[PDB]
DNA sequence: TGAAAGTACTTGAG
RNA sequence: AAGACCAGGC
DNA sequence: TCAAGTACTTACGCCTGGTCAT
């Protein structure tokens, strides 16, 4: 069993009203390549950035690709969660998650779930139950050539 | 054996100890140290056993099967060996030290319960206390096994 | 990453969103105080928790007689021969048996790992 | 001025000085003296004055007075009571307690009349023997022998109704100290606790828990690495969030709470961990609403808001961490300490501080005689005041007057102390189940070593049936504090522990001078402290109470150590611990801390110089003692948690010298490493050459060895007393046996022992004894049995009289012979008495006479040694008859060396039959060589070799454990100088044939012990004797002529044999056989009149169809009990 | 008693699910010779009902709750009328309920009427063990000692006589309830002195009484230590 | 100071 | 008269 | 239907003896 936590180095929730601003200067080079083609861009996207950095060793030891993590996140959280991955070649692996609104217009006011705490709840849920690989209840698998 | 343990400790202190898969760094360090100490005690036991004449009475009662084993001969003559509590070396009961007589973070054989002396030679005070700690576990197991096995 | 307190009632500030100017704000939930964020980062979680333990080491540990000391590793700052070394002495240290060295002699208090 | 290579003499000189100044029971003596001199007065004063009301009556207790133990003979005549008189007459060696009482009245006439009641008797406190208030204090050996008291008797026990009771030290977790643990399956990830007691002045303990709620979601807030700290205050139903507790203390803003919790705001991880706790308590933002929230979850919610607020405020002020404070403005101090607890919890959760372990003896305290008696006396004095108040309230409603002398019932204190010391149930008699049992054991007088072990013994209050192996393990912190070898093998392994020889237990001190010095030495009180200046500073704890912070900890510790070394302001009991990593200085003055003396190493040199040794060598007529050594700053008492911060040298001349460097910062040195052993483990020669279980077995066996247990055994009327004919001091001895008084009172004989296989009768663990040696007195012993009997007047005309019954004057009578009794019905000494003979003739007047005489225990066959006649407490006739029996060692008696080699006597051969050397030497004992190899008692072999060397040389061999100067090769070379083979082997000749034995035999004088366990005391045979009244099955016990139990395992074994008939015999025929008549219609038993043959079943009107059924009587009893529970176990024969 | 109460209509002795119903027929076919499994299956069926109708009557059933030795009935969703949704369900009420359960209906519950009827599980006539079960101890012949069972029986007789005298005289209708509670405690503590949450019977000197259950329960008991 | 493991009941949650 | 506790044995 | 609570139980074999208070 490999959750997202097993392969994440650090996870930070930023505030980016404009993706082209890219408060992290290291992410500006590649984030502009994804907003040329708009997922929903212009439609109001949550200005909150769930930025997760993936450990290189813990991810190469499992032959995990950031595309696989993106697919898992999409499957587990529906289309209302944009996900972008930097690159395999990049010295540090970066995953950026937003909370794209439905944007259907008009259509429970108390049921708001503020995006700042919603991102934190989503991050906790991802780090606890992402099940990127393996079978639940299988904590650790040992591999050896028997002598007996 | 003590020099080998010192070399392993130096490798661990210099981050040169590569962790064996399925084990942590502390776990692989303890595995290496226990391997060295067990190999040392086996070698010393073999040396002590080969030195016994045909008139030796320990060997007489061992080869007959009446009482005793080769490990008893090794501990009497060569080396008592490592003393373990709960299957591990003697724990750091004090802050990062087994006894007040040792410096902190002392993972050498002497501090963690390896009795270099034999029963004929006699144990040092630290070895005496560590041997008492080791035999206490056997006494507890003896006193506690009876009820569960009877149930 | 840090926590900012109110300048009116000294209560904890919570981040809030400015719909008009699109700027992060820290707004008190006990009164009407607001302020502009400078760091722009709200939450930081380090799963690998790779933190330099030298920040959590006190220079006074050089006064402990129960810790070992060697002259083989001199201090980087003052070049003092004596130095006291110790392991992590910390839980959740991942897998590390490395040594942390603290310089002896008063008022230097240099801490380094090698 | 140093002691190089002369260290062996010097260390044992300082140890001899220590044991001359202190002794072995000094812990108990000091604890009891502190209880009497300080604790009783403090308990009496701390009791609130009796306020009653209209006139008002006030009662105040000023000062308590103790006297010597005196006996009020019947009439009342006061008289000094000696301990031997207490033992003989079954008296309680106790001293009356008088307290001055002031009674004031208020008549509303502007004049209050106060009456002072000087020396008002309130009860008798049992006095520990040889204590300050005992009559044996300060008496010389001649004075002690004049009172028939053994000079070697250490004292330290109480005499309750003649029986000698010893209070065992009860372990407890150290109070006022914050402990953080992590339970496995609990709802709390980490739990911090602090058992707080207010300077032991009042209230037992109030425990506060600060715990962090696991890891799963707390509904809507926890989305991080593990959070939601909660608190469990006493007298509150359920959990209260910690921020609400802080707001109930007057701190409303989050910054104040965090400053009291987090000391450096530059640390983001801790603030992140504490944030959701703030989030949970976001709704509560005022002090009063927090108080209301706390009060609403109390024992019973208040009707209105204000009473709830007052109740919560009272709970927080009094019952929440009372050791921090209990009065008014202590809210700031309580907030600081609660924040410290939360800080510790966060550090444990963050992984920055390791979790505390319960087995660390620095985290443990030992409740000696003093604290235990204080705990009992506090409750007893409270009950006495309650009864005085009840009496006064009853007598004041009339308004006539009030009397204090009749209002005080001294019986309450006297009987409470006497009962709790007698039965051992520590608590009220009505609450015996809630009372801890096992305290105050009966003092073991089997051997002097046994008495010393019982007087130096510790107890873990945890349950013996518990299978948890960790508390039973030998913790590293027990070094020099608790003997690693002496542990009760069995259900108390690791739990009952014994003190090391040098171990001392702190008696307690008031931390007023320490606090005054801390204020006078700058420091900074918590009230005057700005929280911004607390991260860099070091917290100063005194008895757990955080008193302030100090910015220069090195200088403070140096000054405190200097003061304790000079004994100026800090007494030697006080422990001072500096946690450098955690920036904490902990100072402890409380009682119960276990400490041992250690030499002080400054630079790399001992402070113990040659001049100290020279002065100690002349200890007599010099007034130079151990106290002078301590007052000179050479030795220091260090307890376990201070021993954490010490750097110890095992030996000076080996570890402080310059070599390949391991440690150069040694701060202390061991006086001698052999001091880690207790009383019973210090009689082992060469214990470091034995397997540790064998050392434990010998430690257990030494208390069972027989010698001269006490010198005044002639005056003692003790049941089950064993004395040895010819005790000998060991030829191979330890340097500690001098301080154990083992040479004076030894239990064993140096026996020529051959480790050989002679005729097969020493196989397994058995031994072969020399019959001729046994004839010459070898290991002969005497058994003393004392019989107590008492005349009494119970009925209106019923009475007991000691008299010799005639053939027909007594209704009951036995076939025994009463001709040995005298005119008083007591057999005179010198009369040989066999089994069934009458010891004391007593008659009971039946409302003519009924025989209540006492007979010998079966098959004793002894001779009456001494008969004592006296008057007991009630003044009735009281008799103690001691019967002596000489017990020659048979082939069933148990013998053991000092190495765990126990065994019975397989057979006895005479001198001609025993194997003999060329010099005619025949071994007194022959033990099998097979007992050695697996059990690995090499110390036994080395003891034999050294004893052979010493007997031929004329010295006494030195077998101190870690000598480095006594090797086996040196002993062999010494033996070779006396015409013997160096390894101890000697050529033996077969006794029967005169032929040489092909293998040469290892022969030498080895010290052996005769154990209490003898075959005659253990041999039993049953053939259809007494049966139980209820079960109608054979009685239980060898003494009651009982039958052996054929238990469930035996039944299973016979089932496996398929022996149905033998199983039926054992479980039906051999035990109770019975017949019942059951109805045939119903299965219920029927009325059966066998003589009239009228069988009737009430319920069926069945007189014809009734069957006879053979069943065990226990089965009929079971069926009748089931019918008593409305179950119908209908036995159907159809 | 509680389980049987949950399987029957209060104040209308009738199985909540009828025997003619196919489910009860299946339970009887599967549970021939296994009365305990029959009762547990019927209890599982009847715990999910809240009205006595297939059969007869029809009235909302209570929720039986135990508090120590007392039973309380919670009549949630009652019509109106008498209401009183918190009664103290007395042993007398349960006895009258069980006396009217027919032999067939109690047989479906697994209680064979000729061996055990539900109302017999309520103590109306208390058995008194013979003198053999509770022997008297002779102390020199001057005084006679008694067993713990004899002392508990003395307490039961005292409280029973007090209750009977108050019933004859009339009393105050709440001292009657106190006497009933005390008699229930004594009777239940004679049988078992190890019930959680209840005070233990102490004859004197603060020693708990050894009940019949304690006589029979563990090792050193009757079956383990005497048979 | 410090048991753990199973289960039957009981309760909201579907 | 048989319970509680304690100590012990193997 | 479920599943997560919470109450509630249950582990020593034989043997010895002593003492204590009912
Ligand atoms: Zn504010
Ligand atoms: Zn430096
Ligand atoms: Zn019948
Ligand atoms: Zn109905």
């Amino acid at each position: 069993h490999t959750t997202l936590r097993k392969v994440t180095a650090n996870t930070a929730i930023y505030y980016d009203p404009n993706p082209q601003s890219t408060v992290v200067a290291e992410d500006q080079e590649w984030v502009n390549v994804y907003y040329e083609m708009p997922d929903f861009d212009v439609a109001r996207i949550s200005p909150w950035l769930l930025r997760v950095e993936l450990d290189r060793k813990h991810m190469t030891d499992r032959k995990l690709t950031m595309e696989q993590i993106a697919e898992k996140i999409n499957a587990g959280f529906g289309d209302d969660l944009n996900c972008i991955f930097n690159d395999d070649n990049a010295e540090k692996l970066v995953l950026r998650i937003r909370i794209m609104n439905s944007d259907e217009n008009k259509m429970e006011v108390v049921d708001k779930m503020d995006d700042d705490v919603f991102l934190r709840c989503i991050e906790s849920n991802m780090l606890t139950d992402m099940t990127l690989q393996g079978i639940e209840q299988i904590s650790k698998v040992y591999m050896h050539l028997p002598q007996t | 054996a003590k020099q080998d343990v010192i070399e392993v400790i130096e490798k661990a202190h210099n981050n040169e100890l590569e962790p064996t898969p399925g084990n942590t760094l502390r776990q692989t360090f303890e595995n290496q140290v226990n391997r060295i100490l067990n190999d040392a005690r086996d070698k010393t036991g073999s040396s002590a056993q080969k030195s016994l004449s045909e008139y030796n009475n320990f060997k007489s009662m061992v080869v007959s099967g009446a009482k005793g084993s080769k490990i008893n001969i090794s501990q009497v003559i060569a080396v008592v060996g490592q003393q373990n509590v709960e299957g591990k070396r003697i724990p750091f009961g004090f802050k990062h030290r087994t006894l007040p007589h040792f410096i902190k973070d002392d993972y050498g054989p002497e501090s963690r319960g390896f009795v270099e002396n034999s029963y004929l030679a006699g144990l040092t005070p630290t070895e005496f206390f560590f041997h008492a700690m080791g035999g206490r576990e056997g006494l507890i197991d003896t006193a506690v096994k009876t009820a569960e096995t009877g149930y | 990453v840090g926590i900012r307190f109110c300048q009116e009632c000294n209560n904890m500030l919570y981040p809030k969103e400015d719909k008009e100017n699109r700027i992060l704000l820290y707004a008190c939930r006990n009164c009407d105080y607001q302020q502009e964020a400078d760091n722009s980062c709200i939450y930081v979680n380090k799963i690998t928790h790779e933190v330099d333990e030298l920040t959590q080491i006190i220079a006074d540990v050089s006064q402990d007689p129960t810790l070992p000391r060697t002259e083989d590793h001199p201090c980087q700052k003052c070049g003092h021969k004596e130095a006291v070394f110790f392991q992590s002495h910390s839980a959740r240290a991942e897998d590390a048996m490395r040594l942390y060295y603290v310089c002896t002699a008063p008022h230097c208090g240099h801490r380094w790992t090698e | 001025e140093i002691t190089p290579d002369l260290w062996q003499e010097a260390c044992w000189i300082v140890i001899s000085s220590y044991f001359d100044e202190k002794g072995l029971v000094r812990q108990q003596l000091d604890s009891f003296d502190e209880f009497i001199q300080m604790s009783v007065q403090r308990i009496v004063e701390d009791a609130p004055p009796i306020d009653l009301q209209p006139p008002r009556y006030l009662l105040k207790f000023e000062q308590i007075y103790l006297s010597k133990p005196t006996h009020w003979e019947r009439d009342g005549a006061p008289s000094p009571m000696m301990p031997n008189e207490a033992r003989l007459r079954n008296l309680t060696y106790s001293a009356p307690l008088y307290v001055d009482i002031t009674k004031t009245v208020i008549k509303e006439g502007e004049e209050q009349l106060q009456t002072q009641h000087q020396k008002t008797f309130i009860g008798k406190i049992p006095i520990m023997l040889r204590s300050t208030y005992c009559l044996l204090n300060g008496l010389t050996d001649r004075d002690l022998c004049e009172l028939n008291e053994c000079p070697l008797d250490p004292g330290g026990y109480f005499i309750i109704n003649g029986s000698e009771k010893v209070l065992i030290a009860q372990e407890k977790m150290a109070t006022n100290t914050v402990y953080v643990f992590a339970k496995k399956d609990s709802k709390y990830a980490y739990t911090g606790e602090c058992r707080s007691c207010l300077e032991n002045s009042s209230r037992p303990t109030s425990t506060i828990w600060v715990s962090m709620l696991a890891r799963g979601g707390q509904g809507a807030k926890k989305s991080a690495i593990g959070q939601r700290i909660v608190a469990t205050l006493p007298y509150i139903k359920q959990e209260v969030p910690i921020i609400i507790v802080f707001r109930a203390l007057g701190f409303v803003s989050d910054r104040d709470i965090l400053e009291h919790i987090i000391y450096d705001f530059e640390d983001p991880e801790m603030m992140e961990m504490v944030k959701p706790s703030l989030d949970e308590a976001f709704v509560i933002q005022e002090q009063n609403v927090a108080l209301n929230f706390i009060g609403s979850r109390g024992a019973k919610p208040g009707v209105t808001k204000e009473k709830r607020i007052k109740y919560a405020k009272e709970v927080l002020q009094k019952e929440m961490l009372p050791h921090v404070g209990v009065s008014d403005f202590c809210e700031t101090k309580k907030a600081y300490f609660l924040g410290y607890m939360v800080h510790r919890l966060l550090l444990a959760a963050l992984g920055r501080r390791e979790l505390d372990d319960r087995d660390h003896y620095g985290n443990k305290r030992l409740d000696l005689a003093g604290p235990l008696l204080a705990f009992l006396f506090r409750g007893m004095f409270k009950n006495l005041l309650k009864e005085v108040r009840i009496y006064a309230q009853k007598f004041i409603d009339r308004g006539k007057d009030f009397n204090l002398e009749l209002a005080i019932k001294t019986r309450i204190i006297s009987d409470g102390l006497k009962y709790s010391l007698a039965t051992g149930n520590w608590g009220d008699q009505k609450k015996a189940h809630q009372a801890r049992a096992g305290v105050s054991q009966v003092l073991n007088r089997l051997t002097f070593a046994s008495t010393l072990s019982h007087l130096r013994r510790l107890n873990s209050p945890i349950g013996r049936d518990g299978k948890l192996a960790k508390p039973r393990q030998l913790h590293n912190t027990l070094w020099g504090m608790v003997c690693p070898a002496e542990t009760p093998e069995g259900h108390a392994v690791g739990l009952v522990k014994n003190l090391a020889l040098m171990a001392y237990i702190s008696v307690g001190s008031q931390p007023s001078p320490i606090l005054e010095f801390l204020e006078e030495w700058s420091m900074e009180n918590l009230e005057e402290i700005s929280p911004a200046a607390i991260a860099d500073a070091t917290k100063i704890f005194v008895n757990g109470c955080w008193v302030g912070i100090h910015k220069d900890p090195e200088q403070l510790m140096n000054t405190l150590r200097k003061l304790r070394r000079q004994m100026d302001i800090i007494v030697s009991e006080v422990s001072m611990i500096r946690d450098i990593r955690e920036r904490e200085i902990r100072i402890y003055t409380d009682a119960g801390r276990i400490c041992r003396p250690l030499l002080i190493v400054e630079k790399q040199k001992l402070l113990l110089k040659k001049r100290h040794i020279d002065q100690l060598k002349e200890r007599e007529y010099n007034n130079y003692s151990w106290q002078d050594l301590v007052a000179s700053g050479v030795v220091e008492y260090i307890d376990t948690l201070e021993e954490e911060t010490v750097m110890l040298a095992m030996t000076p001349d080996d570890l402080q010298e310059k070599e390949v460097a391991y440690c150069s910062t040694y701060t202390h040195c061991e006086i001698h490493p052999s001091m880690i052993l207790g009383v019973c483990a210090s009689i082992i020669p060469f214990p470091d050459h034995n397997q540790s279980p064998r050392n434990t077995y010998q430690s257990a066996m030494g208390k069972q060895a027989m010698g001269v247990y006490i010198t005044n055994f002639h005056v003692r009327m003790d049941t089950l007393a064993h004395v040895l004919y010819y005790p000998q001091k060991p030829l191979v001895t330890t340097r500690s046996m001098e301080y154990l008084r083992f040479r004076e009172l030894p239990a064993g004989i140096n026996s020529i022992v051959a480790i050989a296989s002679y005729t097969g009768y020493n196989q397994e663990d058995s031994v072969i004894m020399n019959r001729s040696a046994v004839d010459r007195g070898f290991f002969r012993s005497v058994f003393y049995r004392s019989y107590k009997e008492q005349e009494s007047k119970k009925g209106f005309d019923q009475e007991e009289v000691f008299e010799k019954p005639t053939r027909e004057t007594c209704q009951g009578m036995r076939h025994a012979i009463y001709d040995k009794l005298d005119d008083d019905g007591l057999i005179a000494p010198g009369v040989r008495v066999s089994g069934d003979d009458v010891i004391i003739g007593k008659t009971v007047t039946l409302p003519t006479k009924r025989d209540c005489s006492t007979f010998l225990r079966t098959s004793e066959t002894g001779i009456v040694d001494q008969v004592m006649v006296t008057l007991n407490q009630e003044g009735y006739k009281f008799c103690k008859i001691r019967v002596r029996s000489v017990r020659i060692p048979q082939i069933g008696d148990k013998f053991a060396s000092r190495h765990g080699q126990k065994g019975t006597c397989g057979i006895q051969y005479r001198q001609e039959d025993m194997p003999f050397t060329c010099e005619g030497i025949t071994p007194d004992i022959i033990i099998n060589p097979h007992a050695i190899p697996s059990r690995m008692t090499i110390g036994h072999l080395i003891e034999c070799l050294q004893g052979k060397v010493s007997a031929n040389k004329g010295e006494i061999g030195d077998a101190t454990p870690f000598n480095d100067a006594v090797n086996v090769q040196k002993i062999s070379n010494l033996l070779s100088d006396y015409g013997y083979h160096l390894r101890g082997n000697e050529v033996l000749y077969n006794g029967f044939t005169g032929r040489k034995i092909t293998s040469q035999i290892f022969i030498g004088p080895t010290y052996y012990q005769r154990l209490k366990h003898m075959v005659d005391d253990k041999i039993h045979s049953r053939a259809r004797g007494p049966i139980q009244i209820l079960n109608r099955q054979p009685m239980e016990g060898r003494s009651r002529d009982g039958g052996l139990r054929f238990g469930e395992m035996e039944r299973d074994c016979q089932i496996a044999h398929g022996a149905a008939q033998f199983l039926r015999e054992r479980l039906f025929e051999a035990s109770d056989p019975y017949q019942v008549h059951v109805c045939n219609l119903c299965g219920i038993m029927a009325i059966a009149n066998t003589r009239t043959h009228t069988y009737e079943c009430r319920g069926c009107r069945n007189k014809t169809q009734i069957s006879l059924v053979r069943m065990p009587y226990a089965c009929k009893l079971l069926f009748q009990e089931l019918m008593s529970m409305s179950i119908a176990p209908r036995m159907m024969s159809v | 008693t509680m389980k049987v109460l949950r399987c029957v209509c209060f104040f209308c002795s009738k199985l909540l699910v009828d025997s003619n119903n196919p489910k009860i027929k299946d339970i009887l076919a599967k549970s021939k010779g296994q009365p305990k499994k029959r009762l547990t299956h019927v209890y599982d069926l009847c715990k999910g009902k809240n009205i006595c109708e297939h059969g007869g009557c029809g009235r909302y059933q209570p929720r039986i709750r135990r508090s120590g030795l007392e039973l309380y009935a919670e009549w949630k969703h009652v019509n109106e009328d008498s209401q009183e949704k918190k009664i103290l369900l007395s042993p007398e009420r349960v006895h009258e309920i069980f006396k009217r359960i027919s032999d067939e209906e109690c047989f479906v519950l697994g209680m064979e009427p000729r061996y055990a009827r539900p109302e017999w599980m309520i103590v109306t006539v208390l058995p008194v063990p013979p003198l053999s079960v509770r022997p008297a101890v002779v102390m020199q012949g001057s005084a006679r000692n008694q067993d713990d069972l004899t002392h508990k029986l003395a307490d039961i007789v005292k409280i029973n006589n007090q209750l009977r005298r108050n019933e004859q005289n009339g009393a105050a209708a709440h001292v009657i309830a106190e006497d009933v509670k005390l008699l229930q405690f004594h009777v239940a503590t004679m049988v078992d002195n190890e019930l959680p949450g209840l005070p233990r019977a102490m004859q004197k000197s603060g020693r708990p009484l050894k009940s019949l259950k304690q006589r029979l329960k563990g090792k050193e008991g009757r079956v383990r230590g005497n048979l």
